[PDB]
């Protein structure tokens, strides 16, 4: 039963990178999140012992 | 003058030593990691490249 | 006196909540380091299969292996969570109080 | 830099973006006993004597990022006015002994991508020919139109800033050897699939 | 390729000693100064 | 800040010393051998060839 | 087999290691606050 | 000192830029130099065709 097969894809390596390049987009934006968070934190201190 | 209800020097040195903190956990994970981008904060357009 | 000790303590829990954003920033950034990681070997597999040397038994065993870890990427989607919340389905933005 | 890739430049871009958002947050959030600090450009008294008129100047100023001259700070993009397209680029891009000589810019499929911002039909427009930088990129220009106070809502909820009423024209990137040359002779085809782009 | 992948993503093991060396002498020092602070409230107790 | 209850540094380290520990393994192994293929983990594909 | 049952049975070093560790701390603590806590009602002995 | 920093951290950035442009360099010599192989063939042929 594992000679029972459908068709073969066509372009496959084209979509292995556009797959890829999806990733790779949405750890860029994670990443902007979170160096973002860091200067929140950094100001409340200052502030409240002001 | 001389107040007890509140001391304003240890909340500036509290403050002041987080700074450091943080240097010292980054410098101590690249030695073990072994390399410079850990994760994309540190710089995402290196990391896709 | 009063307003400034009103303002205070509200600023001290948006801290504690920044901080619980940081946690579920960087859960699912963990999360997408495993899927890369199976996407490059299928990429391999995939170059490895394209010569035109191969006899039509072998491809079989290539194609049982793409399976498996096709399966895993599905699995790692609809598996993880943070504190009851599914991180990778559903495309919403998930907003937090930090003032 | 000069040996980069389109497509990180995106990356940095919205780097930048987080970073200048921040500055705005900040100037309009801090306050001292209700009163806003970082805006409106006015002077505060101070009462300092036992007789009236006996008084210091304190001074303030409004920073933001539009005061500081960095509203519509971008790195990505095209450089320069875009201009049309003549002779000697399409032998540049084809070869010496070329047929084309025009250009004609489509849509996959009839109004996608006002679908999927989410406005009305005839707010969004789009060229017709294509067009170049200074360097020698190709371009296609979309144009958008707000109707009302909630479109203007909508769009920068989804991440362009536009005023009412006021057109104003973003910019798609175009590959000259993925276009079709062989249907009409003299005219390279374009068609965008505008459903899916990122 | 490897050579040039390399340049970019790798770490020196010269300044990250230096770096380490450097914030673990001011993190002790630190708290010093912060003992050295809490005292100087007790001067108060003398007036009584 | 100062927290005794939990260290989050050697968990890492702890969690970052088993991928040099593997590569070591698998040197390892394919010295004494003398051969790459030693199980079908390593590539189903070239084992039967 | 005997692979497997060294993995069903042995113990891991550094994470017993860290337990001492943690588990030393807290007990240097502990004795110092009992001794704080024990000295608090001196005070009461003033008022007489 | 606020515009000595300025300095100093763009420059380091200014140092990696350097680097890329050696990588560009080395790259491109070692594929000219089977390009350089084959035509040092061709010629040899061509003298036996004489």
């Amino acid at each position: 039963l594992s000679s029972i097969t459908s068709g073969a894809s066509s372009n496959p390596l084209a979509k292995l990178d556009a797959a890829l390049a999806d990733v790779d987009t949405l750890r860029s934006s994670l990443g902007a999140v979170q160096n973002r968070f860091d200067s929140v934190i950094s100001n409340l201190g200052t502030t409240v012992t002001n | 003058a001389q107040v007890i209800n509140t001391n304003s020097l240890s909340l500036m040195t509290q403050n002041n030593l987080n700074t450091s903190q943080s240097a010292l956990n980054t410098a101590i994970q690249r030695l073990s990691s072994g390399l410079r981008i850990n994760s994309a904060k540190d710089d995402a357009a290196g990391q896709a490249i | 006196a009063n307003r400034f000790t009103a303002n205070i303590k509200g600023l001290t829990q948006a801290q504690r909540n920044a901080n619980d954003g940081i946690s579920l920033a960087q859960t699912t950034e963990g999360a997408l380091t495993e899927v890369n990681n199976n996407l490059q070997r299928i990429r391999e597999l995939s170059v490895q299969a394209a010569t035109g040397s191969n006899s039509a038994s072998d491809l079989q065993s290539i194609q049982d292996e793409i399976k498996q870890r096709l399966e895993e990427i599905n699995r790692v989607s609809e598996q993880t969570q943070f504190n009851g919340v599914k991180v990778l389905a559903k495309d919403t933005k998930m907003n937090i109080q930090v003032g | 830099t000069g040996s980069n890739s389109a497509s990180d430049l995106q990356s940095i871009q919205d780097e930048i973006k987080q970073r200048l958002e921040e500055i705005n947050r900040v100037s309009e959030q801090t306050q001292f006993n209700g009163v806003k600090v970082l805006a409106k450009d006015t002077k505060m008294n101070i009462q300092v004597g036992a007789n009236d008129g006996e008084i210091i100047a304190i001074d303030l100023k409004e920073i933001t990022a539009k005061t500081l001259g960095l509203d519509g700070f971008n790195v990505s993009g095209p450089k320069g006015t875009p201009a049309a397209l003549v002779a000697a680029d399409y032998q540049a891009a084809y070869g010496t002994t070329t047929n084309v000589t025009t250009t004609a810019v489509t849509e996959s499929s009839a109004n996608a991508l006002a679908g999927r911002l989410g406005v009305a039909n005839g707010s969004v427009a789009l060229a017709a020919t294509a067009e170049k930088d200074d360097n020698g990129n190709w371009y296609a220009t979309v144009t958008i139109t707000a109707g009302s106070a909630t479109e203007v809502s909508t769009l920068k909820a989804k991440g362009f800033e536009v005023e009412n009423g006021v057109a104003k024209e973003f910019y798609i990137a175009l590959d000259p050897q993925s276009a079709d040359v062989t249907t009409t002779a003299g005219t390279a085809a374009f068609a965008l699939d505008t459903a899916n782009i990122q | 390729l490897s050579a040039s992948r390399s340049r970019i993503q790798d770490a020196d093991y010269a300044t990250e000693v230096s770096n380490m060396t450097r914030a673990q002498i001011l993190q002790q020092a630190g708290t010093s100064v912060l003992a050295q602070a809490n005292q100087t409230t007790q001067n108060v107790l003398s007036l009584l």
